RNA sequence: CAGAUAUCAGGAGGAACACCGGUGGCGAAGGCGGGUCUCUGGGCAGUAACUGACGCUGAGGAGCGAAAGCGUGGGGAGCGAACAGGAUUAGAUACCCUGGUAGUCCACGCCGUAAACGGUGGGUACUAGGUGUGGGUUUCCUUGGGAUCCGUGCCGUAGCUAACGCAUUAAGUACCCCGCCUGGGGAGUACGGCCGCAAGGCUAAAACUCAAAGGAAUUGACGGGGGCCCGCACAAGCGGCGGAGCA
């Protein structure tokens, strides 16, 4: 319900196995639309696989990855005077978290491992360390939002 | 060559372009950089991006002649006044002072008539 | 402002072109001239001050 | 690219005076604004000092009178008709750019037409107000306030107008005079005449043409008009289709 104010959102519970909101949001984003229990198993096995390959708590590793992927400035698609002038806008924490997790899932399904369990585990690792597609996209979006500061004072 | 400690950012800021002529305190344009000088012609000559590009190129030449402290002498209105200003600021030439050096014929000569497109 | 004047109401004061300081109190930074009603003074004083400012700009004692 | 743009300095040129610069003034109207000087124009205000009806209108007539244009001699920096290339375009001659001649400025002249309109002739005696606002003087608090006379706005009485609107600054109420019109074009046109270097204008019908032309107001469609807004409309996420087979 836009044009009327902030839109109410569905609340999110923590993971039963793990107990973290980021884990459950990652589950729902890796969730191929139609199945959850199998998607939950896949994200699970991915998180344990990240666990032994990191030796730490998968929730903390996912938090580190999300921080290494969370954006700070977003670019909309406003048309100003018939010319595409990019207006960067500060991102709210929920929107930035959603963007980071969406990027993580999108580049997780891109990987070429045997299973998307392995693909998601490798994506988690490559976002935590800072050598994955999600991290480089986080760098590129900030680079492009800083390259167009001349249009940043529009304040929309 | 020579060194210019203090420069002047004589910005002929036409709407066509901002010719950023850096001038020694004597009154000699030691170098200049406009939109075309960076490579901007036509509409791109008049784009705001050309303004910081021209200002930054001029300030690079300024550093090349050891120019650090510059007062800004902006001419008539154009595309990228404050844009060229903080380009020069971010390109080794601090702002110093800003001066609108625009001609003021106080009800003097007659120009051409007008345009309707 | 909003008085009868600073001359027509204070009922004692004078304007001189040689008194460049007193005239400068009404001129702008460059010497631009306030409107007929900006300073809240009786109109004749405004007009005479304007003519005096013209003359002062001609004689090079005010920032023109 | 030769040093263009630019920057500084200098010189030359020609034109105009931004800011003050506005219901604010002035002027019969066209018009008036950089500063100085000289001459001069008219108005308003308080004393009747005075003249002692010397009032008004005003056909003919008189000059003045925007801009343009032409006569005569200069100016020309710029602009700039006309005229030049390029550009959209089917066509550019036009919008746009790339220049510039007369003119545009001055001097002396011509002409007299502009939407030269309060679209409200000149003048004069009466008809609620209110409120901005220029010049004056007075009268009343301690500059403050009032009155008055003149300039200049808006709204609003009476009353008037078809309504729109006017409304003490009339289109209300009265007089006196000057100018104009008798349905619409054909027509401010023919011709004569008048003035014109030239130009044009002033004066100006008719044949013929139609049963209208028109004004105020009402409802509608019509904006690259706006406002208030709202619509997984866009901003955003997702699933996608369009690629392939198959139906």
């Amino acid at each position: 319900m836009p044009r009327k104010g902030p839109a109410p959102k569905r609340p999110l519970v923590n993971d039963p196995v793990y107990g973290s909101q980021l884990v459950t949001q990652l589950v729902n984003k890796v969730l191929l639309e139609g199945k959850k229990s199998l998607a939950e198993r896949i994200v699970y096995g991915a998180l344990e696989q990240a666990r032994e390959k990191t030796g730490t708590d998968p929730v903390v590793t996912l938090k580190r990855a999300l921080d290494n992927v969370k954006p700070a400035l977003e670019v909309r698609s406003r048309r100003v005077g018939g010319a595409t002038y990019q207006v960067p806008v500060e991102v709210r924490p929920d929107r930035s978290t959603t963007l980071a997790l969406r990027w993580l899932v999108n580049f997780s399904r891109q990987r070429r491992e045997k299973t998307m369990v392995e693909r998601l585990a490798n994506e988690i690792l490559d976002a935590s360390n800072g050598l994955g597609a999600s991290v480089k996209r986080r760098e590129d979006t900030h680079k492009m939002a800083e390259a167009n500061r001349a249009f940043a004072h529009y304040r929309w | 060559k020579k060194n210019v400690p203090h420069g002047a950012a004589h910005i002929k800021s036409t709407f066509n372009n901002t010719i950023v002529s850096i001038t020694d305190p004597q009154g000699n344009v030691i170098a200049w950089a406009s939109s075309g000088h960076v490579g901007f012609k036509g509409s791109r000559k008049s784009t705001p991006f050309a303004a910081q590009l021209a200002a930054e190129n001029a300030a690079r030449k300024a550093q090349e002649h050891g120019v650090k402290k510059v007062d800004v002498f902006v001419k008539g209105p154009g595309s990228g006044r404050e844009t060229a200003i903080r380009s020069l600021q971010a390109a080794g030439l601090e702002v110093g002072t800003i001066s609108d050096v625009t001609p003021q014929p106080h009800n003097g000569c007659r120009p051409p008539k007008r345009r309707r497109v | 402002k909003t008085r009868k004047c600073v001359f027509c109401s204070k009922k004692g004061q004078t304007i001189d072109y040689k008194d460049t300081a007193l005239l400068r109190t009404y001129i702008s930074e460059r010497g631009k001239i306030r409107a007929r009603r900006v300073t809240g003074n009786c109109v004749q004083h405004q007009r005479d001050i304007a003519v005096a400012v013209k003359n002062a700009r001609e004689v090079a004692l005010l920032p023109f």
